[PDB]
């Protein structure tokens, strides 16, 4: 279904997604009094932006991985009803796999 | 407070100047004396009206200091001459 | 000594809004482009109805 | 297999990330500055060529 | 880059076997250009040959145009190679500037040696020739590099300054191509992003209506003597036939893909003479190989199907853009916390600034509802 395995890929520099997300994570704990929260349909900051499109990133790398924690991916991903959506869908499957698995092992 | 001269302004109002919208306004409407923020900005009207601007003991939230590497640039040319030396 | 060090004084502001207004369009445009991309993949109940055809229940 | 399918969208995915963080940690640097040059401003004590600087 | 003992040393040591060199260089560079020019004149179109005016809407100042006084010789490789057109390249530049220096000679007789002990002690308009080393070529090439650097950033602001005070873009993506064509080096520009503005500006200007200034800025970042300049169609001149050798070198290039065969030294060159590559920023195959792509890429179709360039200032301000280093910023953050007016703190406040800091200070809220209060009682009795 899928097809061929994607030509392989170097990457340009070694980092670790844990090392990532603590760099992330020192680069935001920093501008956290200057970080200065407003209504949803005023305009947003540089350090809201930076937030938004970090984690953005990094929840998407994380659900592709397999870290499915829906509590943060309907936070920094869902931007679109579709993915409200997509998330519902999700939350759904692993819920069902988990009743599925515990009773077909009682 | 000091004593000290702030950014220049050329005895102009920059409510009304060619070049107004490169001035921020704060609260009260009146659009600093240069490109800072300034929140006590006033307008004294001799013959012509002009902006001033009082310096005052105010705290402003410091972001930590960032790495040399992200804001140094080591471009300097023997011909360059920083502003300060050039004063 | 005095002509030109004022026209560029007088060149500061404008130059500074200037840049300041060309770095947030670069943040916007930054912003802009990411998109979150679902993927769909198939659905394990037909791999479950293909298993039962191979053992030709 | 599944892992070795989505590998490198995630390969270029967090090489990007690393490139978007180098990048806007500039940005967070000159608003620092920019911080401390107000501050300086509001006390009177800045001078047009420490700005120009 | 200044004049220095040890370079004129250098340039003293190897001064005959320099102009021995330059001799050998110019038979040879005397032949190649003998066989480009025939064929030009063979197969070249009409005007091309016959060098068709083309004049100015305004003034009506004759000035090459890059349509009909420029023409690219795709088949050009059957008689001459990639190497001997940039052997003549470098050949032009080193002869302009010998040329320069021997008109000088003839006019001031005797009196040019302190000059030509000036012109020795520094390599920026030496010719290659007198570097008989590795050490001593990379020494010119820094000179040469800081005097690009040294020009460069001038025309470019000449260019934006003008269109941008004079002229405004039609749309979006020219508005975007216009604002990314003139970013520091320190980034990487795309060139499809970038192509659109060689049309806006060509609606704006040409290179038939290049003024001399910018042209004078320009000659300056091609390492080209300026003096004497004289009318503005000698160096003008000058710089078209540098971009059409140039431009048939690289049509050879694309179309025999030879930039992947290239050595190292040899891409980084060929690079260099297009300005896209400094030898200080100590670029590897791969960042030569991706501003090579790029150059071609901006080039655009058209350069192969037709041999039509882009504009030609768009394209000599693009690749002098590798060359707008990121202005220098040297010192800790640290030393923002001093302060620059501390000498006047002996002189303290007159009657007039308490008066200020009073009105406009914390209690100004204050005073002006006393001020007003007052004026208005005031008004009031006045009635
Ligand atoms: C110590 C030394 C002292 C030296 C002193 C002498 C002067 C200086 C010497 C030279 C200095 C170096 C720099 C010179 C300028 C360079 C200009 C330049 O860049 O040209 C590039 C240009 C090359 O570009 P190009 O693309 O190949 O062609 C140009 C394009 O066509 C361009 O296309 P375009 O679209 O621009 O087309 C227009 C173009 C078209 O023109 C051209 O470009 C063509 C070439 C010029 C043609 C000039 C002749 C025209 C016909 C004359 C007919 C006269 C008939 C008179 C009959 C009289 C009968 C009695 O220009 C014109 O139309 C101009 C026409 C000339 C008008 C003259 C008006 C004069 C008014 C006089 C007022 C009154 C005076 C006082 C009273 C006098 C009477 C009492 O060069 C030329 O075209 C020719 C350059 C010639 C340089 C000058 C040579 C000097 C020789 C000196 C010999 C004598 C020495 C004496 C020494 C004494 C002891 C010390
Ligand atoms: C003894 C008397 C002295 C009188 C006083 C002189 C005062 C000094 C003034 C300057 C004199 C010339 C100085 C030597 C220059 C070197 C030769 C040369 O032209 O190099 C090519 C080169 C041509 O430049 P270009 O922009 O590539 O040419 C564009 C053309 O489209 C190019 O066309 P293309 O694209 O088809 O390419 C052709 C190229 C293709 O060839 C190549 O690519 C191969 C290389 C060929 C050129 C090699 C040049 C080598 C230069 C270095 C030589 C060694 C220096 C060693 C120094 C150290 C020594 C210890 O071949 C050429 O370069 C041919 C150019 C045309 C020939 C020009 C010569 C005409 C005069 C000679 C004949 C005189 C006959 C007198 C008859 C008398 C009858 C009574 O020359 C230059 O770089 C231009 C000169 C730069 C200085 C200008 C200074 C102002 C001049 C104003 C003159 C005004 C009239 C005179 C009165 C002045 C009153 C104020
Ligand atoms: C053996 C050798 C091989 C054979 C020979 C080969 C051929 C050789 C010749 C050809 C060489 C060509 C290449 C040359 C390159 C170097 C050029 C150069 O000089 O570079 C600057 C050069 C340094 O270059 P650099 O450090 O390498 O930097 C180069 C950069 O790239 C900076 O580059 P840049 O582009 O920024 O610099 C350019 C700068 C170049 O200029 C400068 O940099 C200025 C240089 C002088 C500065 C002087 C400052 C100090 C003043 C001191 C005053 C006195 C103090 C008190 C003394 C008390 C003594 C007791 O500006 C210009 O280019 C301006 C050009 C102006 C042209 C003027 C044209 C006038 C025409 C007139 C109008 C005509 C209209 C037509 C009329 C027609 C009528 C018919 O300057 C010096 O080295 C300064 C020397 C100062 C000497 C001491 C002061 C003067 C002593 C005078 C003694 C007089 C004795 C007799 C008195 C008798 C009384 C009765
Ligand atoms: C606070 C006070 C301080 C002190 C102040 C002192 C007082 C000053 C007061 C007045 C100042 C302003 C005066 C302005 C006058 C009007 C100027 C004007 O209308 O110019 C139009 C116009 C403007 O020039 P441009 O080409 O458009 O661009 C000029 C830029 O500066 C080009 O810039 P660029 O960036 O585009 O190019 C840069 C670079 C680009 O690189 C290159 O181009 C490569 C290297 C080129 C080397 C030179 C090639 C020359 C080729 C031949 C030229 C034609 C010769 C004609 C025949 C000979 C005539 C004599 O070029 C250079 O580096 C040039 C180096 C030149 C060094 C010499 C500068 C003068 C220093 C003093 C030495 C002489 C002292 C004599 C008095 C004392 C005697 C004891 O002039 C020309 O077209 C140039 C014609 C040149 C003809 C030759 C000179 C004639 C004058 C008489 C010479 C007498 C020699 C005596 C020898 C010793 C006898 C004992
Ligand atoms: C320490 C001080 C010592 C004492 C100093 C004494 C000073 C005397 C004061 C009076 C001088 C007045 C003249 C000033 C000249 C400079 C003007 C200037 O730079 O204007 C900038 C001006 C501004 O340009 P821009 O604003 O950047 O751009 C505007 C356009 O886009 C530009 O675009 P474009 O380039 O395409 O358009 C221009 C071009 C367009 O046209 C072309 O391209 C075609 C070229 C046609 C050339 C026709 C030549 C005809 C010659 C016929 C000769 C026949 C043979 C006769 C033989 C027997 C008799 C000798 O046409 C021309 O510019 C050429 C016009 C004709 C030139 C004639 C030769 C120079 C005569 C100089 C003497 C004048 C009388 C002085 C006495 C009265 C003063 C009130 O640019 C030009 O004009 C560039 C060319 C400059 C060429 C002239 C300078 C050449 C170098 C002189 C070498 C000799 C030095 C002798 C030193 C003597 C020391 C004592
Ligand atoms: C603007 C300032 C002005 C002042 C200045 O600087 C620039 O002007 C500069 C112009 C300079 C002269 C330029 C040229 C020479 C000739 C050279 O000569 C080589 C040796 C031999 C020739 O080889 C000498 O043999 C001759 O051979 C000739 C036949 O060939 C015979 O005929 C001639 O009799 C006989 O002596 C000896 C040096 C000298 C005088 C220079 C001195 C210094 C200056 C006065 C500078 C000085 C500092
Ligand atoms: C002091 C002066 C210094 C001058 C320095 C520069 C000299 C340059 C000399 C170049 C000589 C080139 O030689 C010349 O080339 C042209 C072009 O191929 C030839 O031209 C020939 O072919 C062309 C093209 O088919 C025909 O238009 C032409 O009718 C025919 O004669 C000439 O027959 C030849 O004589």
């Amino acid at each position: 279904y899928k097809g061929e395995v994607p030509p392989h890929y170097t990457r340009k520099s070694s980092a670790t997604i844990e090392q990532v997300e603590k760099e992330i994570d020192a680069l935001l704990g920093g501008a956290e009094k200057l970080r200065k929260t407003s209504t949803d349909d005023q305009p947003m900051d540089k350090l809201t932006l930076m937030e938004r499109c970090l984690r953005h990133a990094l929840w998407s790398y994380h659900k592709e991985e397999g870290r499915y924690d829906f509590d943060q991916i309907g936070r920094w991903v869902v931007y679109t009803p579709e993915d409200e959506v997509k998330l519902a869908q999700l939350k759904r499957e692993v819920e069902a796999k988990e009743k599925l698995a515990a009773l077909r092992k009682r | 407070v000091g004593n000290g001269p702030t950014f220049s302004t050329g005895g102009e109002c920059m409510n009304t100047c060619d070049i107004q919208n490169a001035f921020p306004m704060n609260d009260r409407g009146v659009r600093s004396s240069s490109p800072f923020q300034e929140p006590n900005t006033a307008i004294y009207d001799s013959y012509l009206a002009w902006t001033y601007f009082q310096p005052m003991d105010v705290h402003i939230e410091k972001l930590p200091a960032p790495e040399a590497k992200y804001y140094q640039r080591h471009t300097k040319k023997p011909w360059d001459v920083s502003s300060t030396e050039l004063t | 000594d005095i002509m030109v060090p004022s026209f560029v004084y007088n060149k500061l502001p404008v130059i500074h809004f200037l840049q300041e207004k060309r770095a947030e369009q670069k943040l916007r445009r930054v912003l802009d482009e990411t998109y979150t991309e679902w993927t769909e993949e198939l659905d394990q109940a037909h791999v479950t109805d293909a298993i039962t055809r191979s053992l030709n229940i | 297999t599944l892992q070795q399918y989505r590998r490198a969208s995630q390969d270029k995915r967090l090489d990007d990330l690393v490139d978007l963080l180098e990048r806007f940690k500039p940005v967070l640097a000159r608003e620092a500055i920019m911080q401390r040059l107000t501050i300086k401003h509001l006390e009177g004590q800045l001078g047009v060529w420490r700005y120009m600087d | 880059m200044q004049g220095s003992w040890s370079v004129l040393k250098k340039n003293c040591s190897n001064f005959f076997p320099g102009l021995l060199a330059f001799a050998q260089q110019t038979q040879e560079a005397y032949g190649i250009w003998l066989r480009i020019y025939n064929r030009q004149q063979k197969y070249g179109p009409t005007d091309f040959v016959e060098q068709s005016e083309t004049f100015s809407p305004d003034y009506h100042k004759r000035f090459h145009s890059q349509d009909k006084n420029m023409w690219v010789d795709k088949e050009l490789c059957t008689e001459v190679s990639q190497k001997e057109v940039a052997r003549l390249m470098t050949y032009k530049l080193d002869m302009w500037r010998m040329a320069h220096c021997a008109g000088a000679l003839l006019a001031t007789g005797g009196y040019a040696i302190p000059f030509g002990l000036f012109w020795l002690a520094n390599d920026t308009w030496v010719p290659s020739s007198f570097n008989l080393t590795g050490e001593e070529l990379r020494a010119w090439r820094e000179a040469q590099d800081l005097y690009r650097y040294r020009s460069a950033p001038s025309y470019l602001t000449d260019t934006k300054w003008h269109f941008d005070f004079h002229a405004y873009p039609w749309n979006e993506t020219q508005e975007r191509a216009w604002d990314d064509l003139f970013e520091k080096n320190d980034v990487r520009r795309d060139p499809k992003v970038v192509r659109p503005a060689a049309e806006m500006y060509d609606g704006f200007i040409k290179f038939e209506l290049i003024r001399r200034k910018s042209l004078r800025h320009l000659c300056r970042s091609m390492n080209i003597p300026t003096f004497p300049m004289l009318a503005r169609l000698c160096n003008g001149t000058r710089v078209r036939d540098y971009w059409n050798l140039a431009w048939c070198e690289d049509y050879m290039v694309i179309t025999q893909r030879l930039h992947e065969s290239m050595t190292d030294e040899e891409l980084y060159d060929y690079a260099w003479r297009r300005y896209l590559a400094p030898y200080d920023k100590n670029l590897n195959r791969e960042q030569l190989m991706e501003r090579v792509e790029d150059y071609f890429e901006f080039l655009g179709p058209d350069f192969v199907a037709h041999g039509k360039a882009p504009n030609l200032v768009i394209l000599t301000n693009y690749v002098l853009g590798y060359y707008n280093d990121p202005a220098y910023l040297e010192g800790d953050i640290s030393e923002l916390d001093k302060n620059d007016y501390d000498h006047l703190a002996s002189w303290g406040k007159d009657a007039f600034l308490r008066r200020l800091e009073f009105e406009n200070g914390p209690l100004r809220d204050q005073v002006e509802a006393h001020t007003q209060r007052l004026l208005a009682e005031r008004a009031a009795i006045a009635k």
